[PDB]
C-alpha cells in the first residue's frame, strides 16, 4: 500500500491524473455553461 | 457603438446569420422521424444554437459589417461603453488563476528545495504537501505583494550565476 | 496559547501565537506568515471592521426604524439614487471628489502612523494639535483625541477585553455586510424583508429557492 | 446552592457575601470577572429600583382606571397613555427628561467611577456614604438596624418587580386589556385562562 | 483654579495658574507647553472677536437696521450697502481689497511679537491703564465674557440655520410661546 500510493504520486501518474481531472472539469463546465464568449456577471 | 459597430441585437446581418444556420439544421432534420435518436439530437442542437444567438444578443456584443461579435481590449474605452466583460474582466480572471498556479508551484519548489533529496521530490511529488500549497496559493496577490514589499520574493544578482560576458 | 481555537483539535500555526486580539488560530491559507504583512493585515482588518460596523449600523438601524414607522428612509441599495434625484443635490462626480479629497488627507495621516507608530506626533507638524497623534504603541488604536470617554483607559487587561469585544463585533459586521450585498443581489428586497420572509417559510424561502444562488443550469 | 439545592455556588459568588440577595444563582457566569460583577450589581440595583417604581405605577394607575377615581387622566390604559394632552406636548417633555436625567445619571456615574468623590453639593452640603450602590439617601434612616435584612427586602422586592414588568409587557403583547383586567380574566375560570390558550405563546397549538 | 468643570474629578495638572481655568481638558490638547502657550492666546483672541461679534449682532438688530444675516445682501443685488443710512459707495471687490490690506498689516504686526505681547499688549491697547492693578481678576473677567460671547455667536449661527428667524425675533417667538416654540419643536435640532 505505501508503495502503491508512492507509485500513484509519481510524475507520470499524478500528472496524467491531474490533467484528466482538469480536463473533466472544463468539460463539465462547458457542458452546463456552454457557448460563453464573455464574462457576463 | 464604440467604433462603427452596431450592437448585435440591432445588426441585421447577425439575425440573418442566426436564420441561415438554423435553416441548415432544419434541412438536416427533414430526414428522420421526429422521435428517433438522430431527430432528438438535431432538435437539441437547434435549441442550443437558438439559445446561443439569443444570449449573444442579450449581452450586447458588437457586430461588424459581417454578423460576428467583436471584442474591446482597452480599459476605459470599454468601461465607459459597457464592454468590460470582453477583455478586462477575463484579464483579471486569468491573471488571478495563472498567478495561483504559478505561486503554488513556486512555493512547492521552495518547500522541497530544503530537504534531503530535492532532485527526488520533483519526480515523486509529495501529494499532501502539493495539495496544501495548492490551497494556500489562492491568496497569491496578497502573499506576493507582501514578499515584494519585503524584498524576499526576488534574489540579488550578486548571488545568481552568470555567463563569462 | 491554550485558548479556544477555530477548530478544536487543530493546533494554531506557529506565527499566530496568542497576542493579537481576536486570535483564534484561524489561518488556513497561511496569509500571515510574514510578520510585517501580519501587522498590515491586522491594521486592514481593523479598518474593514470599523467601516463595516458603521455601514451595517447605517443600513439596519434606519431600515428597522423605517419598518416600525419612523424616519421612512429608503432601502440601502436605492438610497444613492433617492438622494441623487433630489433638487439641490450635489453632482455625483463632485461629491465623490470632495469625499476622496478629504479622505486623502485623513488616510495618509493614518498611513504615516502605520509605518512608524509615532510618526505624526513630531512637534511642528500641525498647529499645536500634533500631540493628540502620539499613538498608543499599537497601530490602529490611536487614543488621545480619539476615544474621548477613556474606555478601557485603566486596567490594561480591561483594554485587552474591549479589544476582543470590538474585533468580534467587527467580524460579525463584515460577515453581515457581505450577507446584505449577496442578499440584495439575489432577492431585490431589504435585509429585514428577507428576515421576515425566511421566518414565514424557512424550508421554502431560503437561498436554494431564489434561483440566483444555485445555478438554474444545473437544476 | 441556595437558589437550587444540590447545585454549587459559582466560586465568585461563594465567598462574596456582601451582595444583596446572594443565592449562588449564576448559571451563565456573567459575573466571573470582578469588575463585571461590580458593574452588574449596580445594573441590578438600577433596574430593580426603576422597575419597582414602574410596576407600582402600572398597578396603581390601572387599579384607579378600573375602579374609577382619577378622572379623564387615569381612565385610559397604561400603554395608551400618549393620547392624554397634559400641560406639555410629548416633545418638550422628552427634551426636559433628557436634560434632567443627564444631570442625575452623570452624578451617579461620577459616583461610580471614584466611589465617594461626589457627595458634596455646590452649597457645601455634605452627605455621608456607605457602600457603592447605596448612596445613603435616608431621610428617615431605616438603615441603622439589621441593614443587611433591609437590603435583602429591597433586592427581593426589586427582583419580583422586574419579573412583574416582564410579565406586564409579555401579557400586553399576548392578551388585551389592563394587567389587573387580565388577572381577573385568569381568576375567572382559571383552568382555561392561562398562557397556553392564547394563540400567541406555544404557537404549536392552533398555528 | 476656581472651578472644577466636573465637581468631583481629577483635573489636568498643567491647568492650575491660568486665568479662568476650570480644568477643562479631557482631550489632552494642551499637554505640551507650546500647545497650551499657543491655545491661550488663540482663546483670548477668539473671545474678543466673539464679544465684538455678538455686540454687532445685537446692535444691528436692537437699533433697527436688520439682521446679522442680511448684512451682505445689499452688497450684490445690483449694489448699494447701507450703514446707519449712508450709501458707502463701495463695490464688492474694493471691500475685500481694503479689508485684506488692513487685516494683513494688522495681523502681521500683532503676531510678529513675543508670545505675551501677542495676547496681552499693554502699550496703547490699555489707554485707561486698567492693565495694572491686579489684572488676574480682570483677565478672568475677559476670558469668561469671551466664552459667553463665543457660545452666543455659535447660537446665533445655529438658530438662524434652523428656524431662519433672528436673535431678537427668535427671543420674541420663544417668550410669546415658550411651550411649542423651542429647539425641540422645529424639526431640525431634536429629531425624536
Ligand atoms: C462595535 C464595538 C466597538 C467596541 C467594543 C470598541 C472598542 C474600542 N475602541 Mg472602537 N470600538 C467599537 C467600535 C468602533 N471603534 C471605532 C473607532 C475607534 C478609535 C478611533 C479608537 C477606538 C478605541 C477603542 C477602545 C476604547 C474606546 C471604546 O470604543 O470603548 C468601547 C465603547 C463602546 C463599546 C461604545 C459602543 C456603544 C454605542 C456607542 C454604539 C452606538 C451605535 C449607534 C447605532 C450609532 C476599545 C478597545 C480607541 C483605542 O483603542 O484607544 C487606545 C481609539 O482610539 N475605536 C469605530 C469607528 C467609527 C467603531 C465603529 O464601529
Ligand atoms: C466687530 C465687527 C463688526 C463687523 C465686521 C460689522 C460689520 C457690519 N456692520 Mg456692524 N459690524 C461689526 C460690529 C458692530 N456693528 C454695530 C452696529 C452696526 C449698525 C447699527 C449697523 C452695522 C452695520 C454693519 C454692516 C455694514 C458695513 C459696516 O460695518 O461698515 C464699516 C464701518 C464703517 C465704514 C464705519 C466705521 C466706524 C467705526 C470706526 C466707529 C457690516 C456687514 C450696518 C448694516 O448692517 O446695515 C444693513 C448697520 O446699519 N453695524 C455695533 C454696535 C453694537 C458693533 C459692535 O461691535
Ligand atoms: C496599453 C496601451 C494603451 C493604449 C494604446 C491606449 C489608448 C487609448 N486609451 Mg487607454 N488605458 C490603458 C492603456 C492604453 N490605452 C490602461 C492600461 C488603462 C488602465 C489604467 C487605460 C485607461 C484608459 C481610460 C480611463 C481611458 C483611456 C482612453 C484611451 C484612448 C484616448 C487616448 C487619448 O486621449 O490620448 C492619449 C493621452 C496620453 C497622455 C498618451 C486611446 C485610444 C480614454 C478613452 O476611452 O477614450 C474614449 C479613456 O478615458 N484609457
Ligand atoms: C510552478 C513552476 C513554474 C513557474 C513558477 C514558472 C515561472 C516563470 N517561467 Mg517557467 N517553466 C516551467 C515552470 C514554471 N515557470 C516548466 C515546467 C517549464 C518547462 C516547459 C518552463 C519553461 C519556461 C520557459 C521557456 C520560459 C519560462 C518563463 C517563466 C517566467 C515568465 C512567466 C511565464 O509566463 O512563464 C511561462 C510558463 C510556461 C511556458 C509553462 C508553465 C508550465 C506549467 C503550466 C506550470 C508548472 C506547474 C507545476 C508542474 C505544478 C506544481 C504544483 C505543485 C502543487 C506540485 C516566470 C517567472 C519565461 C521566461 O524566460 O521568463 C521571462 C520563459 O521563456 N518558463
Ligand atoms: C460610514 C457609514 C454610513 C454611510 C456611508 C452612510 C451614508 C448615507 N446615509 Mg447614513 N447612517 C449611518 C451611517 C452611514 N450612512 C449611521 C451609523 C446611522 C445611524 C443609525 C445613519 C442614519 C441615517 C439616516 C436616518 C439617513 C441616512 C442617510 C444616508 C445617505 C444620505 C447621506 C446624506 O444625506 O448626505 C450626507 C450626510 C451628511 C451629514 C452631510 C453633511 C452636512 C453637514 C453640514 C456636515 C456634518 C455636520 C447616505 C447614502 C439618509 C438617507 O436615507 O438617504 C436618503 C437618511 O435619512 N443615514
Ligand atoms: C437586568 C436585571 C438584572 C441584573 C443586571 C442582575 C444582576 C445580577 N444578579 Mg440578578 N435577578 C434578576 C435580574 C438581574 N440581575 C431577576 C429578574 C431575578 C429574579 C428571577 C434575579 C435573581 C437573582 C438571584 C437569585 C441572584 C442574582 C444574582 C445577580 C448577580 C450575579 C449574577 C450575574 O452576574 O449575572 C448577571 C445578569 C445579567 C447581566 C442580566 C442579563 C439580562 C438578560 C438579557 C436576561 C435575559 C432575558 C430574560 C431571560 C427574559 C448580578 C450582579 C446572584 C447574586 O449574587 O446576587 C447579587 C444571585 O444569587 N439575581
Ligand atoms: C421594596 C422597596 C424598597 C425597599 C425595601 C428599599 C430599601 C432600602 N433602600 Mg430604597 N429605593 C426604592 C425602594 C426600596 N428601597 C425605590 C423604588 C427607589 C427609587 C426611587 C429607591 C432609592 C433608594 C436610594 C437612593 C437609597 C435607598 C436606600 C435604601 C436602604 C435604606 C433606606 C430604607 O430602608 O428605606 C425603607 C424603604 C421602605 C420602608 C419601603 C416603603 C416605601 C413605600 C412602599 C413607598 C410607597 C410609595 C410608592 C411611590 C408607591 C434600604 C435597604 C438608601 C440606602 O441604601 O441607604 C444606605 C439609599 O441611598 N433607596
Ligand atoms: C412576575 C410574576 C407573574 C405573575 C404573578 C403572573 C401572573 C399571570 N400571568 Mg404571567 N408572565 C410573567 C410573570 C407573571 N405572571 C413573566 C415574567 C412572563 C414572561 C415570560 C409572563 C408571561 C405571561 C403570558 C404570555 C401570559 C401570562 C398570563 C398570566 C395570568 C395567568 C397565568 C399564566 O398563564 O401565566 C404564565 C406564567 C408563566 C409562564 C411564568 C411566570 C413567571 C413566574 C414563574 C410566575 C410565578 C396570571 C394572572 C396569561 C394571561 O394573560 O392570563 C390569561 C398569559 O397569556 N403571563
Ligand atoms: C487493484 C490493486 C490494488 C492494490 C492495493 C495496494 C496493494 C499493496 C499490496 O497488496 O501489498 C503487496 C503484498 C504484500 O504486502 P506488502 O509487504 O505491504 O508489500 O504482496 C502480496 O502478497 C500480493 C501482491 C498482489 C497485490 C494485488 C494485485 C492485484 C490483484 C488483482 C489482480 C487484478
Ligand atoms: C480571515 C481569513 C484568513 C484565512 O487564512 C483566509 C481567509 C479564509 C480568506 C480569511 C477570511 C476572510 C474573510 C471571511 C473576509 C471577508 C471580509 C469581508 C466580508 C469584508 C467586508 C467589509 C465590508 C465593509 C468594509 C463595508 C462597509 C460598508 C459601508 C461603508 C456601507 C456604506 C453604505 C451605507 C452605510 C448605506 C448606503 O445607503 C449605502 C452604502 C454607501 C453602501
Ligand atoms: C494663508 C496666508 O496667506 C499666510 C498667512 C500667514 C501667517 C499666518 C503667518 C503669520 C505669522 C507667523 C506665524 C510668523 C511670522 C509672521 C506672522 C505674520 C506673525
Ligand atoms: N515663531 C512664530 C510663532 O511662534 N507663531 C505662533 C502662532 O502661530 O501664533
Amino acid at each position: 500500500m505505501k508503495d502503491f500510493t508512492t507509485y500513484l504520486s509519481t510524475a507520470p501518474v499524478l500528472t496524467l491524473l491531474s490533467v484528466t481531472v482538469v480536463a473533466g472539469l472544463l468539460i463539465e463546465i462547458n457542458r452546463f455553461f456552454p457557448d460563453a464568449l464573455i464574462a457576463a456577471f | 457603438d464604440v467604433a462603427g459597430l452596431t450592437p448585435c441585437s440591432e445588426s441585421k446581418a447577425f439575425a440573418k446569420r442566426k436564420k441561415n444556420e438554423v435553416k441548415a439544421l432544419n434541412k438536416r432534420l427533414k430526414n428522420y422521424e421526429a422521435d428517433s435518436a438522430p431527430a432528438l439530437a438535431l432538435k437539441a442542437t437547434i435549441a442550443r444554437t437558438e439559445a446561443r444567438f439569443d444570449k449573444y444578443a442579450k449581452q450586447g456584443l458588437l457586430c461588424g459589417t459581417d454578423g460576428l461579435p467583436h471584442l474591446i481590449a482597452d480599459p476605459g474605452l470599454a468601461l465607459r461603453y459597457g464592454h468590460a466583460g470582453d477583455v478586462f474582466i477575463p484579464t483579471i480572471g486569468f491573471i488571478y488563476f495563472a498567478g495561483w498556479l504559478g505561486y503554488a508551484g513556486s512555493k512547492y519548489l521552495q518547500a522541497v528545495a530544503a530537504t534531503a533529496k530535492p532532485i527526488e521530490k520533483e519526480i515523486i511529488i509529495d501529494v499532501p504537501l502539493a495539495w496544501k500549497l495548492l490551497w494556500e496559493g489562492f491568496g497569491w496577490p496578497l502573499r506576493a505583494f507582501a514578499e515584494y514589499k519585503n524584498g524576499s520574493l526576488m534574489e540579488d544578482d550578486a548571488k545568481i550565476t552568470v555567463s563569462p560576458r | 496559547a491554550t485558548r479556544p481555537l477555530w477548530q478544536p483539535g487543530v493546533e494554531a500555526p506557529k506565527h499566530l501565537d496568542g497576542t493579537m486580539p481576536g486570535d483564534f488560530g484561524f489561518d488556513p491559507l497561511n496569509l500571515g506568515v510574514n510578520k510585517e504583512a501580519l501587522n498590515w493585515y491586522r491594521n486592514a482588518e481593523l479598518q474593514n471592521g470599523r467601516w463595516a460596523m458603521l455601514g451595517v449600523a447605517g443600513i439596519v438601524i434606519p431600515a428597522e426604524l423605517t419598518r416600525v414607522g419612523v424616519l421612512n428612509v429608503p432601502e440601502w441599495a436605492e438610497a444613492g439614487k433617492v438622494y441623487a434625484e433630489s433638487e439641490n443635490a450635489i453632482p455625483f462626480a463632485s461629491l465623490l471628489m470632495v469625499q476622496l479629497f478629504l479622505f486623502n488627507f485623513v488616510e495618509i495621516k493614518r498611513w504615516e502612523d502605520i509605518k512608524k507608530p509615532g510618526s505624526q506626533a513630531e512637534p511642528g507638524s500641525f498647529l499645536g494639535f500634533e500631540s493628540g497623534f502620539k499613538g498608543t504603541g499599537i497601530s490602529g488604536y490611536p487614543g488621545g483625541a480619539f476615544n474621548p470617554f477613556g474606555l478601557g483607559n485603566s486596567s490594561k487587561e480591561a483594554m485587552d477585553d474591549l479589544k476582543w469585544r470590538e474585533i468580534r463585533n467587527g467580524r460579525l459586521a463584515m460577515v453581515a455586510f457581505l450577507g446584505f450585498l449577496s442578499q440584495h443581489a439575489a432577492t431585490g428586497k431589504g435585509p429585514l424583508d428577507n428576515l421576515a420572509d425566511h421566518l414565514a417559510d424557512p424550508w421554502g424561502a431560503n437561498f436554494c429557492s431564489n434561483g440566483v444562488s444555485i445555478p438554474s443550469a444545473l437544476g | 446552592a441556595g437558589w437550587d439545592l444540590s447545585a454549587e455556588v459559582p466560586a465568585h459568588l461563594a465567598g462574596r457575601k456582601d451582595l444583596a440577595g446572594n443565592y449562588g444563582f449564576d448559571p451563565l457566569n456573567l459575573g466571573k470577572n470582578p469588575e463585571a460583577l461590580k458593574w452588574y450589581q449596580q445594573a441590578e440595583l438600577q433596574n430593580g429600583r426603576w422597575a419597582m417604581l414602574g410596576v407600582a405605577g402600572i398597578l396603581v394607575q390601572e387599579l384607579l382606571h378600573s375602579t374609577g377615581l382619577g378622572g379623564k387622566a387615569a381612565d385610559v390604559y397604561w400603554f395608551d397613555a400618549g393620547n392624554n394632552t397634559f400641560w406639555a406636548p410629548k416633545e418638550t417633555l422628552i427634551a426636559i427628561s433628557f436634560l434632567m436625567f443627564n444631570w442625575a445619571e452623570l452624578n451617579r456615574m461620577q459616583d461610580y467611577i471614584k466611589p465617594g468623590s461626589n457627595v458634596t453639593d455646590p452649597f457645601g452640603n455634605k452627605i455621608k456614604y456607605v457602600e457603592l450602590g447605596y448612596p445613603g439617601f435616608d431621610p428617615l434612616s431605616f438603615s441603622k438596624n439589621n441593614f443587611d435584612e433591609w437590603k435583602l427586602k429591597e433586592i427581593k422586592n426589586a427582583r419580583l418587580a422586574m419579573l412583574a414588568f416582564l410579565g406586564i409587557v409579555a401579557q400586553h403583547n399576548a392578551q388585551p386589556g389592563s394587567p389587573l383586567e387580565q388577572l381577573g380574566a385568569h381568576l375567572a375560570n382559571p383552568w382555561k385562562n392561562h398562557f397556553i390558550n392564547n394563540g400567541v405563546s406555544p404557537f404549536l397549538t392552533d398555528n | 483654579k476656581a472651578g472644577n468643570w466636573l465637581p468631583g474629578s481629577e483635573t489636568p495638572a498643567y491647568l492650575e495658574n491660568l486665568p479662568a481655568s476650570y480644568g477643562f481638558d479631557p482631550l489632552g490638547l494642551a499637554a505640551e507647553p507650546a500647545s497650551l502657550a499657543r491655545f491661550r492666546e488663540s482663546e483670548v483672541f477668539h473671545g474678543r472677536w466673539a464679544m465684538l461679534g455678538a455686540a454687532g449682532v445685537l446692535g444691528v438688530e436692537v437699533l433697527g437696521y436688520g439682521n446679522w444675516y442680511d448684512a451682505p445682501l445689499p452688497l450684490v443685488q445690483g449694489g448699494q450697502a447701507t450703514y446707519f443710512g449712508a450709501s458707502v459707495p463701495f463695490d464688492l471687490g474694493t471691500l475685500a481689497a481694503i479689508e485684506f490690506a488692513a487685516m494683513a498689516g494688522a495681523e502681521s504686526f500683532r503676531g510678529a511679537a513675543e508670545p505675551e505681547k501677542r495676547v496681552y499688549p499693554g502699550g496703547a491697547f490699555d489707554p485707561m491703564g486698567m492693565s495694572k492693578g491686579n489684572s488676574k481678576e480682570l483677565k478672568t473677567k475677559e476670558i469668561k465674557n469671551g466664552r459667553l460671547a463665543m457660545l452666543a455667536c455659535l447660537g446665533f449661527a445655529a438658530q438662524h440655520a434652523a428656524t431662519g428667524a433672528s436673535p431678537l425675533e427668535a427671543l420674541a417667538s420663544h417668550l410669546a410661546n415658550p411651550m411649542a416654540v423651542n429647539f425641540a419643536t422645529n424639526g431640525v435640532s431634536l429629531p425624536l
